[PDB]
C-alpha cells in the first residue's frame, strides 16, 4: 500500500472534519441567537439545532476514535465506542421526526381529531425531543451492558449478541424515516400528476424543487445507512487494510448531507 | 355657484386671519429654551436617576 | 365671480406672505449655537411585555405613569401592569380593524376607533366585574385616526372625511364640527390647557382650532408630502411635525413660521410617531428603518438609537413623569425603555 | 418570595387571561381571508351574494374551511393610507366588468371604463406590501358581452386589436391583455375565470385557489422550497 | 347583587352537614370565595378560601380533615361539606366574595348567613376597648392593635375595617387602611402607622350603631378583633 493515498486521504478526511465542524457551529449560533431573541420557534429549528448539537458531538468522538486506533499511541480510554453508538442513534430518531414533521403539516387533512393531534405536537414539541433522547438511551443501555460483561471477560456468543443488539438499536428510526419519506413523495406525484390544470408557474416549480429535495435526502441517507453497517459487519471489508478511504467515503456522505440540511433551512435563509 | 360660494369662505377665512397680532422669532425661541432650561433639573430621560429609586430597576 | 375672488384670495396671501417675511428676523441655530451638548444617551429595555399575535397600533399611558393600554389586530385591548408585568383587563372588540386608543383622565374610561368609523367607549369600574361598552358615537363618515378624552363627558375625533368633531358623551351627539381641510386629517394633540388643539393632514398643512367657537385660527405649512404625526410642547406654545419624507419640523405659536427642521442624508423613509419628554428637550421618532431616534430639539443633532425591533415602529409613548419610555412596533411586542446610571 | 397573597392572586389572574388569549389565537389561526376590490360600476355587489359603515364583513364556511371575505368601496378616501392594514390576506379578488369598452364614463367621457379598470390592475398588482399575495380574476356579464360584441368591435376601446370579431376570440385576447400586465411572473399567480349563472362554480375556483396558496405556503414553512 | 344560603339547623353530634351558597346578579368565575363563622355571643373567625378557576385551597387550624370546600362555576354555586361536629360548631355562617387585582377592593360584599347549631404563628388582634357610650354630634376614635408590623415592601399595609349593625351583616368601610368604598359617605377616615391603628367617626347619625371591627390580611390564617362596641 503506498504512503501516498493514505496521506491524500487523511487531509481529505481532516478537511471534511473541519467543515462539517465549522457548519454545526454556525447553525447552532444563529439558531440559538433566534430563539434567545424571539422566545418562540417554529419546530423545524427545533429539529435542526438537535441535530446540529448531535453532529458537534460525533465528529468529535469520531475524530479521537480514528487518531487512537490507528496511531496506537497511548492506548487509554479513547476507544470511544459508546458515545458514537449514543449519538448516531440520536441522529437517526431525529431525521426520523424532520420527516414525519414534514409529512404532517404538508398536509391536507383537516380532520378534527387530526387537526387536533397536530396543534398539540406543534404545542410540545420539546416534549417529543425529550422522549426520543429517552427512547435513545432505553435502547443504547443493553449496549453498555454488553460493552460491560465483554470487558469483564477481557480481564462470539456475547459479541454477537452485542452484534444483534446493535442491528435492533439502529434499524428503528430507518422503518418511519423511510415510510413518512416515501408517502411524502407519492402525495407530491399524485398531485403532479393531477394538478396540471392550476397553471404552472410557483406550483410546478415548487413541487418539483421538494421532490428533488426529498430524493437527494434519501438517497444520501441511505448510502450513509449502507456503509455504517456494512462497517458493522466487518468480516468482508479490512478496516485494518484500508481505513482512511472508508472514512473520507463516508464523512463525504455526512458532508453531503449536512450542506443540504443547511441550506435548506427557512429562518437562515430569512436571516440570509 | 358653488366653486363661488367656496371661494367666498376662502377670502373671508384668509381676511380673518389676516387681522392677527405677531411679533419676531427671537423672543420665542428664548421663552423656549427658558422653559427647558427651567425643569432641566429633575429629568429623569436626561439626568441620572439611583437604581434604588428606579421604579423598573 | 370665480376670477376676482380668486384675485383677492391670491394678494391676501402675498400680504400674509409679507407679514411673515417681516416677522422673521433670525434663525434659531443663531441663538442655539452657545448651549451645551446633551452629549450621547443611551437606553435599554427594563421590562418587555408579550401577548399579542398582531400587529400593534395604538398605545397610551394613563394619568399615573403605572397602567398601559395596547390595540392590536387580532381585537384585544389589553390593560398593562407594567411595574410587575401583569395583565389587569383583557378587553375583545367587535371589529378587528383600530387604528387608536385612549386613556381618561380620571381612570375610569377607555376609547377605540378603526375603519368601521365609529368610536367606542369602555367603561371600567362597574358593581358586577367586567368591562361593558357605554357609547358608540357614529357621525363620521370616513376611517378614525385618533381620539383624545377630555373631561370624561366630552370627547374630540379626527377622520378621514376631512373633518374633527366634538362630542358629549351622555346624549352622544355632535355639539361642533371642524372644517377647512382638502386632505385628511390623520393626528390632533391637545393644549395642557384643553382650550386649543391643533391638527396636521394629508394635504402638508396643519392648523390650530378653538374648542369653543369652533373655527380655525391659525394655519402652517411647509412640508411637501403628507403629515404623519403631531405633538404638542409642554409649554403650549409650540409643536412638533413629523413627515411622510425624511423630516421633522418644529413650529412656534405666536410666530406663524417653523423654527427648525430634522434631517439627514442617510433617512430617507418617513416618521410614524413623535412624542415629546417632559422637560422640552429630548423628541423622541419613530421610523420605518425599524428603529426609533432621539433629536435635541435645539440643536436637531442625533443624539440616540433604539434599535431592537424587527419591524416599523408603530406607536410611541412617554409616561407622566417622564421616567420610562414605551415603544410598540409589527412584531407584536411592546417594550419599555430607561436609561441607567 | 417577598411577594404577598394579592400578588400571587394577581399572578394567577394574568395567568388565566395569557391562557385565554394562547386559546382566541389558536382558534383565529385556522381561518382564510380573502379582500374583495374592483370598480364599483358593476361586479362586486353579485359575486358577494353568490356565496349565499365603511368595511362590511362576510362569514361562509366550505368543506371545512372558515371563510372571511372583507369589502371596503364605500371607504372614499386615500387607498394608499390604509391599504397596508390588509397585508397578510390569502389572496386578492378582482372583479373587472367585462361589457364596458363601448360603454364611457360619466367623467372624462373620452377615457373609457376599460381603462379605467386597467389601471386600478396595474396599481393593485404592483402594489409594494402584495408581493406574494394570488390575485383571481373575475370577469363578468359574459351574456352582455356576447350580445355587444356582435355590433361592435374592440377598436372603440382597442384600436391596435386585430382578428375575427366572434366571441371566443375576443374573451381571449381580453383575458391575454390583462394577463400581460403582470410584472413579477415567477411569484404570482393569477387565475382567470368567467362567471355564469350557477354559483357553485365559483365557490370551487376560489376553493381550488385557496388550496393551492395554502400549499405553496407550508411548502415555504418547511423550508423544501 | 345577592347571595342566598341554605340548609342548617340543629344536628346531632357525629353527624354530616352540606352548607350552599348561591349566587346571582354578577360575574361569579372572576371571583375569589370565602366562609366566615359567627360565635354566638363573639366575634367571627375565618373557615376556608377557594379561589377563581379552583387551582388554590386554604383552610383553617381549627377545621382542618373534617372541612371541604368545592365550587362550581358553569352553575354558580358554592359548597361546603362538614363532618363529625361538635359542639365548638355553632355558628352562623356568611358567604363572602373577593377580588384581586390593582386596584380592586376584597371583601366589597357580604352576605345574609345561616344556622347551624349541634346539640351536646398566628398574628394576633386585640381590640380592649369593649363598649363606649357617646351621643350624636361628638367626634369619636376608634384603635386596633397589632403584633407584627403590618407593611409590606410593596408599600401596603393590610388593614380592613367592618361594622356590624343588630340585625344586618358587616359592610365595608375602609381597605388599606386609608381608602373609602362605594357608598361610604365621607365622615369615615382611617389612618395609622406601624401597629396602632385609628378610625375616626366626625358626625353620628341614628343609623351609625353596633360593633366595629378590624382585620389582618397579610398572611393567610385570618384573624379578627375582639371589636369595639358603640351605643347611646
Ligand atoms: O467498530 C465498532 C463500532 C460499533 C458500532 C458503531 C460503530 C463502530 O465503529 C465505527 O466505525 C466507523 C467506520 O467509519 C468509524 O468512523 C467510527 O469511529 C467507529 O466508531
Amino acid at each position: 500500500i503506498p504512503i501516498q493515498l493514505t496521506v491524500f486521504f487523511m487531509i481529505i478526511y481532516v478537511l471534511e472534519s473541519l467543515t462539517i465542524i465549522v457548519q454545526s457551529s454556525l447553525i447552532v449560533a444563529v439558531l440559538g441567537r433566534e430563539w434567545l431573541q424571539v422566545r418562540r420557534l417554529m419546530p423545524v429549528d427545533m429539529i435542526l439545532i438537535s441535530l446540529g448539537i448531535s453532529r458537534f458531538c460525533l465528529q468529535w468522538a469520531s475524530m479521537l476514535n480514528n487518531f487512537c486506533s490507528y496511531f496506537n499511541l497511548n492506548y487509554v480510554l479513547c476507544n470511544l465506542t459508546i458515545t458514537w453508538e449514543f449519538f448516531n442513534i440520536l441522529t437517526f430518531w431525529l431525521n426520523s421526526l424532520l420527516t414525519v414533521f414534514y409529512c404532517i403539516k404538508v398536509s391536507s387533512f383537516t380532520h378534527h381529531i387530526f387537526l387536533w393531534l397536530r396543534w398539540r405536537i406543534l404545542r410540545l414539541f420539546p416534549w417529543i425531543l425529550l422522549g426520543c433522547l429517552m427512547i435513545t438511551c432505553v435502547t443504547i443501555i443493553p449496549s453498555a451492558i454488553g460493552n460491560y460483561i465483554q470487558i469483564q471477560l477481557l480481564t462470539e456468543n456475547f459479541h454477537q449478541y452485542q452484534f444483534q443488539a446493535h442491528t435492533v438499536a439502529l434499524v428503528i428510526p430507518f422503518i418511519l424515516f423511510l415510510a413518512s419519506t416515501i408517502f411524502l413523495m407519492a402525495s407530491l406525484t399524485k398531485q403532479i400528476q393531477h394538478h396540471s390544470t392550476g397553471h404552472c408557474n410557483p406550483s410546478m416549480k415548487a413541487r418539483f424543487t421538494a421532490l428533488r429535495s426529498l430524493a437527494v435526502l434519501f438517497i444520501v441517507f441511505t448510502s450513509y445507512f449502507l456503509t455504517i453497517l456494512i462497517t458493522i459487519i466487518g468480516t468482508l471489508f479490512d478496516k485494518r487494510c484500508w481505513l482512511w478511504v472508508w472514512e473520507a467515503f463516508v464523512y463525504a456522505f455526512i458532508l453531503m448531507h449536512s450542506t443540504s440540511l443547511m441550506l435548506s433551512s427557512p429562518t437562515l435563509k430569512r436571516i440570509l | 355657484t358653488a366653486s363661488i360660494a367656496q371661494a367666498r369662505k376662502l377670502v373671508e377665512q384668509l381676511k380673518m386671519e389676516a387681522n392677527i397680532d405677531r411679533i419676531k422669532v427671537s423672543k420665542a425661541a428664548a421663552d423656549l429654551m427658558a422653559y427647558c432650561e427651567a425643569h432641566a433639573k429633575e429629568d429623569p430621560l436626561l439626568t441620572p436617576v439611583p437604581a434604588s429609586e428606579n421604579p423598573f430597576r | 365671480e370665480l376670477d376676482q375672488l380668486r384675485q383677492e384670495a391670491e394678494q391676501l396671501k402675498n400680504q400674509i406672505r409679507d407679514a411673515r417675511k417681516a416677522c422673521a428676523d433670525a434663525t434659531l441655530s443663531q441663538i442655539t449655537n452657545n448651549i451645551d451638548p446633551v452629549g450621547r444617551i443611551q437606553m435599554r429595555t427594563r421590562r418587555t411585555l408579550r401577548g399579542h399575535l398582531a400587529k400593534i397600533y395604538a398605545m397610551h399611558w394613563g394619568t399615573d405613569s403605572r397602567l398601559l393600554v395596547s390595540a392590536s389586530q387580532d381585537g384585544k385591548l389589553i390593560i398593562w401592569d407594567s411595574y410587575t408585568t401583569n395583565k389587569v383587563h383583557a378587553i375583545p372588540l367587535r371589529s378587528s380593524w383600530v387604528m387608536t386608543c385612549a386613556y381618561a383622565p380620571s381612570g375610569n374610561y377607555v376609547a377605540c376607533g378603526g375603519l368601521d368609523n365609529i368610536c367606542s367607549i369602555y367603561n371600567l369600574k362597574t358593581r358586577e366585574g367586567n368591562v361593558r361598552v357605554s357609547r358608540e358615537l357614529a357621525g363620521h363618515t370616513g376611517y378614525l385616526s385618533c381620539c383624545r378624552f377630555l373631561d370624561d363627558n366630552q370627547i374630540v375625533t379626527s377622520s378621514g372625511d376631512t373633518t374633527c368633531a366634538l362630542w358629549d358623551i351622555e346624549t352622544g351627539q355632535q355639539t361642533t364640527t371642524f372644517t377647512g381641510h382638502t386632505g385628511d386629517v390623520m393626528s390632533l394633540s391637545l393644549a395642557p390647557d384643553t382650550r386649543l388643539f391643533v391638527s396636521g393632514a394629508c394635504d402638508a398643512s396643519a392648523k390650530l382650532w378653538d374648542v369653543r367657537e369652533g373655527m380655525c385660527r391659525q394655519t402652517f405649512t411647509g412640508h411637501e408630502s403628507d403629515i404623519n404625526a403631531i405633538c404638542f410642547f409642554p409649554n403650549g406654545n409650540a409643536f412638533a411635525t413629523g413627515s411622510d419624507d425624511a423630516t421633522c419640523r418644529l413650529f412656534d405659536l405666536r410666530a406663524d413660521q417653523e423654527l427648525m427642521t430634522y434631517s439627514h442624508d442617510n433617512i430617507i423613509c418617513g416618521i410614524t410617531s413623535v412624542s415629546f419628554s417632559k422637560s422640552g428637550r429630548l423628541l423622541l421618532a419613530g421610523y420605518d428603518d425599524f428603529n426609533c431616534n432621539v433629536w435635541d430639539a435645539l440643536k436637531a443633532d442625533r443624539a440616540g438609537v433604539l434599535a431592537g425591533h424587527d419591524n416599523r415602529v408603530s406607536c410611541l409613548g412617554v409616561t407622566d413623569d417622564g421616567m420610562a419610555v414605551a415603544t410598540g412596533s409589527w412584531d407584536s411586542f411592546l417594550k419599555i425603555w430607561n436609561g441607567s446610571s | 418570595c417577598t411577594l404577598s397573597a394579592e400578588d400571587k392572586a394577581a399572578v394567577e389572574r394574568s395567568k388565566m387571561i395569557d391562557r385565554n388569549l394562547r386559546e382566541d389565537g389558536e382558534k383565529a389561526a385556522r381561518e382564510v381571508k380573502l379582500l374583495l376590490l374592483g370598480a364599483g360600476e358593476s361586479g362586486k355587489s353579485t359575486i358577494v351574494k353568490q356565496m349565499k359603515t365603511g368595511i362590511v364583513e362576510t362569514h361562509f364556511t366550505f368543506k371545512d374551511l372558515h371563510f372571511k371575505m372583507f369589502d371596503v368601496g364605500g371607504q372614499r378616501s386615500e387607498r394608499k393610507k390604509w391599504i397596508h392594514c390588509f397585508e397578510g390576506v390569502t389572496a386578492i379578488i378582482f372583479c373587472v366588468a367585462l361589457s364596458d369598452y363601448d360603454l364611457v364614463l360619466a367623467e372624462d367621457e373620452e377615457m373609457n371604463r376599460m381603462h379605467e379598470s386597467m389601471k386600478l390592475f396595474d396599481s393593485i398588482c404592483n402594489n409594494k406590501w402584495f408581493t406574494d399575495t394570488s390575485i383571481i380574476l373575475f370577469l363578468n356579464k359574459k351574456d352582455l358581452f356576447e350580445e355587444k360584441i356582435k355590433k361592435s368591435p374592440l377598436t372603440i376601446c382597442y384600436p391596435e386589436y386585430a382578428g375575427s370579431n366572434t366571441y371566443e376570440e375576443a374573451a381571449a385576447y381580453i383575458q391575454c391583455q390583462f394577463e400581460d400586465l403582470n410584472k413579477r411572473k415567477d411569484t404570482k399567480e393569477i387565475y382567470t375565470h368567467f362567471t355564469c349563472a350557477t354559483d357553485t362554480k365559483n365557490v370551487q375556483f376560489v376553493f381550488d385557489a385557496v388550496t393551492d396558496v395554502i400549499i405553496k405556503n407550508n411548502l415555504k414553512d418547511c423550508g423544501l422550497f | 347583587v345577592q347571595l342566598v344560603e341554605s340548609g342548617g339547623g340543629l344536628v346531632q353530634p357525629g353527624g354530616s352537614r352540606k352548607l350552599s351558597c348561591s349566587a346571582s346578579g354578577f360575574a361569579f368565575s372572576s371571583f375569589g370565595m370565602h366562609w366566615v363563622r359567627q360565635a354566638p355571643e363573639k366575634g367571627l373567625e375565618w373557615v376556608a378560601y377557594i379561589s377563581s378557576g379552583s387551582g388554590t385551597i386554604y383552610y383553617a387550624d381549627t377545621v382542618k380533615g373534617r372541612f371541604t370546600i368545592s365550587r362550581d362555576d358553569p352553575k354558580n354555586t358554592l359548597f361546603l361539606q362538614m363532618t363529625s361536629l361538635r359542639s365548638e360548631d355553632t355558628a352562623m355562617y356568611y358567604c363572602v366574595r373577593s377580588i384581586y387585582y390593582y386596584g380592586s377592593s376584597p371583601f366589597d360584599f357580604w352576605g345574609q348567613g345561616t344556622t347551624l347549631t349541634v346539640s351536646s404563628s398566628d398574628i394576633v388582634m386585640t381590640q380592649a376597648t369593649s363598649s363606649v357610650p357617646v351621643t350624636p354630634g361628638e367626634s369619636v376614635s376608634i384603635s386596633c392593635r397589632s403584633s407584627k408590623s403590618l407593611l409590606h415592601s410593596n408599600g401596603n399595609t393590610y388593614l380592613y375595617w367592618f361594622l356590624q349593625r343588630p340585625g344586618q351583616s358587616p359592610q365595608l368601610l375602609i381597605y388599606r387602611m386609608s381608602n373609602l368604598a362605594s357608598g361610604v359617605p365621607d365622615r369615615f377616615s382611617g389612618s395609622g402607622s406601624g401597629t396602632a391603628f385609628t378610625l375616626t367617626i366626625s358626625r353620628l347619625e341614628a343609623e351609625d350603631v353596633g360593633v366595629y371591627y378590624c382585620m389582618q390580611h397579610l398572611e393567610y390564617p385570618l384573624t379578627f378583633g375582639a371589636g369595639t362596641k358603640l351605643e347611646l
